[PDB]
RNA sequence: CGGUAGGGGAGCGUUCCGUGUUAGGGAGAAACGCGUGCGUGAGCCGCGUUGGACGAAGCGGAAGCGAGAAUGUCGGCUUG
RNA sequence: GGCCAGUGAGACGAUGGGGGAUAAGCUUCAUCGUCGAGAGGGAAACAGCCCGGAUCACCAGCUAAGGCCCCUAAAUGACC
RNA sequence: AGACAACCUGGCGAACUGAAACAUCUUAGUAGCCAGAGGAAAAGAAAGCAAAAGCGAUUCCCGUAGUAGCGGCGAGCGAAAUGGGAGCAGCCUAAACCGUGAAAACGGGGUUGUGGGAGAGCAAUACAAGCGUCGUGCUGCUAGGCGAAUCAGUGGAGUGCGGAACCCUAGAUGGUGAAAGUCCAGUAGCCGAAAGCAUCACUAGCUUAUGCUCUGACCCGAGUAGCAUGGGGCACGUGGAAUCCCGUGUGAAUCAGCAAGGACCACCUUGCAAGGCUAAAUACUCCUGGGUGACCGAUAGCGAAGUAGUACCGUGAGGGAAGGGUGAAAAGAACCCCCAUCGGGGAGUGAAAAGAACAUGAAACCGUAAGCUCUCAAGCAGUGGGAGGGGGACCAGACCCUGACCGCGUGCCUGUUGAAGAAUGAGCCGGCGACUCAUAGGCAGUGGCUUGGUUAAGGGAACCCACCGGAGCCGUAGCGA
């Protein structure tokens, strides 16, 4: 029961042997081929398009485009990604411990991806947590944040990058508070 | 430098698919001449319709990169 | 581990014993993961040279029939095509890569399962890389016939160490593999009869591939 | 790897050569027209041992119904045969046709149990 | 347990590679010719008052891998 | 449901009908049988009528449809 | 100046085809043709990307991605930025100003961008770095040389076999009457260049060079940008159509400027067009030198293993074949006989005549001899029964050859509702002759991991391959334009 070229071989089933058509008869797929007589599909070379019914108006054809793609309004896209708590409680997190982004690659159990990694990071509650964390995230769902400030875990939420705005509309929007604070007070 | 699949483009702005994996459509013929079409039949117009079994073929065919359950 | 290993000194006296303990592949699944893992080796080897003409590289084509016989090419009223002599080769070979490709943990599995199939023969040594100064076959020899290695059987020497002169003083033998960690195979572990390890080579192989 | 197919034709078509070994004229000769000659022989032979099995029942009942035919007037096959049943006996027909020549007398002796019992 | 189109299962062979500078082989290999041999068959195994130097089995791998039809095609040879 | 084929020229026969001249081995539908893709026997020969659906061997036996003067198997049978 | 296979740049620039027709579109800026230069070419030192965080010339590979988009929204076409690698390199000039002239020129100064330079003053100075005649240098290339170890037996020949020995820093390879580490040429290893070539170092020499303060007045590449029109190209088909490049016509601004950031305007960020030049990573094979080959072996492999681009054919452009293997050694057969030569029969050479049209030598096809048999006969040629005759046996009751006479028996393929067809196809025989490969998608079967899985290019003692390489990619949330 030792290993040397000689006794080696596949597994039974590993490699099923391929039919050759056009050998014999009795073998196969002989004369025709499987084909069966003569037409279109039988004639060698590139077939009908896929997509084609006869010169029908095809199936695609005759259904009108999908809601928002129709126009050039641009795809819905994912700008988080979204993290159960279920997940956090699996993970062998122990008190104290911070969650963040990074230590979510730490352990594994976000494995980004280019447009993945560009982004930020949300968290949405299902499952129900026990332990005290200390969680960074840009934002939470109102389950969520509920469900973690009820299991006494403190909530760190990260500044976003600032929206370059011109002078003028800060003059706007500030001109506002201002109102409003000259009115409540 | 290969060549890997085209997805049909005109078939991809037409069928999508749902996170459980089925494929689904528009219904055709809200468009003109909805005056003289009842209100009812309208609204069945407007909905979105699981694609029938039949075409699946075709359709699955032309868009190759489509994550597709048919449930096996 | 489940069988010991014999360490020799250079006389041929049996100093010790080691364990080599590796992943094994369980024992249903084990000849046809080392015979995948050959397969592939030998078939990344293989280079595909075999050319041939289609019936467009062919040369001397015109679209005629032609005007006279060629004797043995063709006759007189006949069209130009595949189905001459001298006519093109439908679907022949063109020059081709075979590479295909195999998970590094297979790789590994195949490589360690042989390894361990070889525990019925192999030696270690007490690693001589000192004893040869001057570079002499004739003396590795020598050393071999001490072992009990009869310079026939092809036999493979594990070591960390290429020392120039052990290693001229091998490279004339037919049946002996001199392996550093940077060159080593599936292949010539299944090939060869006796295996032989030195003792740092067995600290090596038996943590790489160790079994937790 | 060119393989040019060397002998594994030749082989097949001189092992069905020998099979058409004295068939008249090109029958013998040429393998295309041998071919087909073996088929229809092995054909023949297949159908003929079915008919084989027909054609000697066919004859040893004739033979069977000249052999009786001789003793009585108004003796037949027919009346033979449905007195050998009602008398009870098995033997088939291939051993009356072979004991009708071989051993007449038998024959003539059966018959004599049969009229005696009928009787 | 009839079977075309057609689908599925189980096999045989050809040349080459691994084992392999293998076993065997001017005490005659391949091939060519033969068989009261064995196979459901593809074929295998045995034999040579031919032939004159190569090359199995097993366990695996790869294909320019199996012909009777193409007014196919190239040579050879008939008929008239 | 999945994977993945052919087929999308049909023929006659029984029956219900239409077109036609209650013409056509015509044509077009409807419900069935056989052929297609079915050998064997009966039909002189004889795709589509009758019997019957061929795993294979036998120099065994009983029957179906159909037959029993001679070619050619069986009664030159019986009684009206 | 001409020649030059492919690759490359520029110029002209199709059509069949796909779209199941076709006209926009596709084919494709492909082929072809012209011109041009190199061992590579081209591109190239941000009037660039990006997005409020950052990058830092060009090219090429992986990936993003068949994503964003474009499209008779049909057929189809199809990016980029981030990210990973390979590879790295930055430089000259115009103008202001100062010299010389009447100029046009020459000489100095001067070259940058979260601005530089000219202008006006005050400090620092020696090292650093880049280029390079001449020359012994180093190495390599273009001739070479030295180079270990065996004998007899066995039927033509021994390298095979049996039996003894030995070398190995050499057991690559080719030859030798027959397969060789030890017979030859060689291989490892080690030595060798008067002359020329090449990469490198050094080589007199030639080059350059800093520092701060004040000054918005002087410069910062004009028939240019832009605008109106006509187009072209950008993945992007006139579209809201930016950026890029061209015909016709108009036509600015100099840093308190100008351009870009996908109509446009504001704001901010980034950059400095209208002057040039530059190595590497990448593409290719008329070739040269090494290497390997699950490549061919005379119908194959190049069209060509012999006069091969020949013979031959064509006015010409152009087309374009065939013919390999006596033996180890010609030892190629003295001499006699038939005898005008050829050809033959002996003898002689040879292991064998293998005898020159010569090696194995299948089938068709042409015969010759021996066994049985046909001249009252109707027939896809056979088959089941087997009269009579003949042959090699050892299980002699069997096998083989012939075949009196009876029965049954409508060639094969293709293709059809259906064929023996008077339906197609094949003179015969032997060769060649067809669901292939690459890359993706789906499904199944097997493995491997499931502490989720996996690497791509790339690197590797040449390949394979250990070991790397987590950029990516697949699975972990959906709904909704
Ligand atoms: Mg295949
Ligand atoms: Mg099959
Ligand atoms: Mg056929
Ligand atoms: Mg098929
Ligand atoms: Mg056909
Ligand atoms: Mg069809
Ligand atoms: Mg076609
Ligand atoms: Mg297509
Ligand atoms: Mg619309
Ligand atoms: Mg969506
Ligand atoms: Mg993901
Ligand atoms: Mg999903
Ligand atoms: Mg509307
Ligand atoms: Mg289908
Ligand atoms: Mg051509
Ligand atoms: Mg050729
Ligand atoms: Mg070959
Ligand atoms: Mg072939
Ligand atoms: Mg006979
Ligand atoms: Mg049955
Ligand atoms: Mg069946
Ligand atoms: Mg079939
Ligand atoms: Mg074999
Ligand atoms: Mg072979
Ligand atoms: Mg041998
Ligand atoms: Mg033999
Ligand atoms: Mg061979
Ligand atoms: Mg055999
Ligand atoms: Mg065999
Ligand atoms: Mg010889
Ligand atoms: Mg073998
Ligand atoms: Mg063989
Ligand atoms: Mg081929
Ligand atoms: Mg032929
Ligand atoms: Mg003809
Ligand atoms: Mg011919
Ligand atoms: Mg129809
Ligand atoms: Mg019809
Ligand atoms: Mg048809
Ligand atoms: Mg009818
Ligand atoms: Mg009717
Ligand atoms: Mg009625
Ligand atoms: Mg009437
Ligand atoms: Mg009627
Ligand atoms: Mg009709
Ligand atoms: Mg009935
Ligand atoms: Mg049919
Ligand atoms: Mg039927
Ligand atoms: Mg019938
Ligand atoms: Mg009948
Ligand atoms: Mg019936
Ligand atoms: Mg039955
Ligand atoms: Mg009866
Ligand atoms: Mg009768
Ligand atoms: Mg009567
Ligand atoms: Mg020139
Ligand atoms: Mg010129
Ligand atoms: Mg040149
Ligand atoms: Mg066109
Ligand atoms: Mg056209
Ligand atoms: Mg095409
Ligand atoms: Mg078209
Ligand atoms: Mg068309
Ligand atoms: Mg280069
Ligand atoms: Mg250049
Ligand atoms: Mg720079
Ligand atoms: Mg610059
Ligand atoms: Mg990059
Ligand atoms: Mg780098
Ligand atoms: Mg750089
Ligand atoms: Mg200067
Ligand atoms: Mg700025
Ligand atoms: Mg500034
Ligand atoms: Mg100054
Ligand atoms: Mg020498
Ligand atoms: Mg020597
Ligand atoms: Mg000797
Ligand atoms: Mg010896
Ligand atoms: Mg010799
Ligand atoms: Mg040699
Ligand atoms: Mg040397
Ligand atoms: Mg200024
Ligand atoms: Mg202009
Ligand atoms: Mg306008
Ligand atoms: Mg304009
Ligand atoms: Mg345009
Ligand atoms: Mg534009
Ligand atoms: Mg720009
Ligand atoms: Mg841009
Ligand atoms: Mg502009
Ligand atoms: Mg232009
Ligand atoms: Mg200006
Ligand atoms: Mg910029
Ligand atoms: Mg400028
Ligand atoms: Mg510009
Ligand atoms: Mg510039
Ligand atoms: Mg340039
Ligand atoms: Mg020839
Ligand atoms: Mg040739
Ligand atoms: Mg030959
Ligand atoms: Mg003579
Ligand atoms: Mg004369
Ligand atoms: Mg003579
Ligand atoms: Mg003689
Ligand atoms: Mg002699
Ligand atoms: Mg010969
Ligand atoms: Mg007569
Ligand atoms: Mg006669
Ligand atoms: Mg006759
Ligand atoms: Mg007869
Ligand atoms: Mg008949
Ligand atoms: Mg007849
Ligand atoms: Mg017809
Ligand atoms: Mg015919
Ligand atoms: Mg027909
Ligand atoms: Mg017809
Ligand atoms: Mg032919
Ligand atoms: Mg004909
Ligand atoms: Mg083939
Ligand atoms: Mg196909
Ligand atoms: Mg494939
Ligand atoms: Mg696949
Ligand atoms: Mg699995
Ligand atoms: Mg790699
Ligand atoms: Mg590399
Ligand atoms: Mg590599």
């Amino acid at each position: 029961t030792r290993f040397r070229l000689d006794n080696l071989g596949p597994q039974p089933g590993s490699r099923k042997k391929g039919k050759r058509k056009g050998r014999g008869h009795a073998a196969g797929q002989g004369g025709s081929c499987g084909f069966g007589m003569r037409g279109q599909k039988s004639r060698s070379g590139p077939g009908i398009m896929r997509g084609f019914e006869g010169g029908q108006m095809p199936l695609y054809r005759r259904i009108p485009k999908l809601r928002g793609i129709a126009g050039g309004m641009r795809a819905g896209l994912p700008k988080y990604v979204p993290i159960n708590l279920r997940d956090i409680e699996v993970a062998g997190f122990k008190e104290g411990e911070e969650v963040s982004l990074e230590s979510l690659k730490a352990k594994g159990i976000i494995n980004p991806s280019g447009r993945e990694r560009r982004l930020p990071l949300k968290i949405l509650g299902e499952g129900e947590l026990s332990t005290k964390l200390q969680i960074k995230a840009r934002a939470f769902s109102g389950s969520a944040k509920e469900k973690l400030e009820a299991a006494g875990c403190s909530v760190t939420v990260l500044p976003g990058r600032k929206k370059y705005i011109k002078e003028s509309v800060r003059k706007n929007l500030a001109r506002a508070d201002e109102y409003f604070a000259k009115k409540r007070a | 430098k290969g060549y890997k699949m085209k997805t049909h483009k005109a078939s991809a702005k037409r069928f999508r698919v749902t996170g459980k994996g089925k494929i689904v459509r528009r219904r055709a013929g809200k468009q003109h001449l909805l005056a003289k079409k009842n209100t009812k039949r309208k609204n069945r117009l407007s909905k979105l319709i699981q694609v029938d079994r039949s075409d699946y073929d075709n359709v699955i065919g032309a868009l190759p990169y489509l994550k597709v359950n048919r449930k096996v | 581990e489940l069988i010991p290993l014999p360490i020799l000194n250079f006389s041929g006296e049996k100093v010790g014993e080691t364990f080599l303990n590796l992943k094994t592949a369980p024992s249903e699944t084990a000849r046809a993961v080392v015979h995948r893992g050959l397969i592939t080796h030998l078939q990344n080897k293989r280079r595909g040279t075999a050319s041939t003409l289609t019936r467009a590289e062919v040369r001397g084509g015109g679209r005629k029939p032609y005007p006279q016989k060629k004797t043995g090419r063709a006759r007189r009223g006949s069209q130009r095509s595949p189905l001459r002599p001298g006519g093109g080769v439908i679907f022949g070979p063109k020059p081709r890569d075979w590479t295909i490709k195999m998970n590094k943990k297979e790789r590994r599995l195949a490589l360690s399962t042989a390894i361990a199939s070889a525990v019925g023969n192999s030696f270690v040594v007490e690693e001589f890389a000192e004893n040869f100064e001057k570079p002499k076959t004739k003396d590795f020899i020598a050393a071999m016939q001490r072992w009990g290695l009869d310079p026939a059987e092809k036999s493979l020497f594990f070591l960390m160490d290429l020392v120039e002169n052990v290693e001229k003083s091998g490279r004339n033998i037919r049946t002996l593999k001199l392996l550093t960690p940077r060159s080593l195979n599936l292949f010539d572990v299944l090939n060869a009869e006796k295996l032989v390890f030195t003792e740092g080579t067995i600290q090596y192989l038996n943590q790489r591939y160790g079994v937790d | 790897t060119r393989v040019k197919r060397g002998y594994i034709a030749r082989r097949r078509r001189k092992k069905i050569r020998f099979f058409a070994s004295s068939f008249r004229g090109a029958h013998s000769r040429l393998t295309r027209t041998i071919a087909q000659q073996k088929i229809r022989a092995l054909v023949s032979a297949h159908r003929d041992r079915d008919r084989q099995k027909r054609d000697f029942r066919r004859l040893w009942i004739t033979r069977i119904n000249a052999a009786i035919r001789e003793r009585g007037v108004y003796y037949n096959y027919s009346k033979f045969i449905h007195d050998l049943y009602k008398r009870q006996l098995l033997l088939n027909r291939k051993i009356l046709a072979q004991i009708a020549i071989l051993n007449p007398n038998c024959i003539y002796m059966i018959y004599n149990e049969i009229i005696k019992k009928e009787d």
